[PDB]
């Protein structure tokens, strides 16, 4: 059971919020690229 | 809210319909300051506070 979000202790001022449809021996690999171009 | 405690509301990431708002009969002032009201429904933005 998750039960333990410890990961910030303020939100101040936010300016875009997005929920979406989740992603997600070894048995899965999983392959990401994050790219910052022109915003 | 109150006009000392006014209402700010941040609306991002959809899609805003002005002519909604423009063509209804129950606004007695809907004064555009530095754009127009026809060009509103083509027009994108960052973001709208409300
Ligand atoms: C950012 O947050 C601080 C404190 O929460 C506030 O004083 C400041 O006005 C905020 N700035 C914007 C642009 O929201």
């Amino acid at each position: 059971m998750e039960s333990e979000f410890r990961v910030y202790s303020s939100a101040n001022n936010c300016t875009f919020e997005y929920v979406s449809q989740p992603f997600l021996n070894f048995k899965n690999l999983r392959e990401f690229v994050f790219k910052n171009i022109d915003g | 809210a109150s006009v000392y405690a006014w209402n700010r509301k941040r609306i991002s990431n959809c899609v805003a319909d002005y002519s909604v708002l423009y063509n209804s009969a129950s606004f007695s002032t809907f004064k555009c300051y530095g754009v127009s009201p026809t060009k509103l429904n083509d027009l994108c933005f960052t973001n709208v506070y409300a």
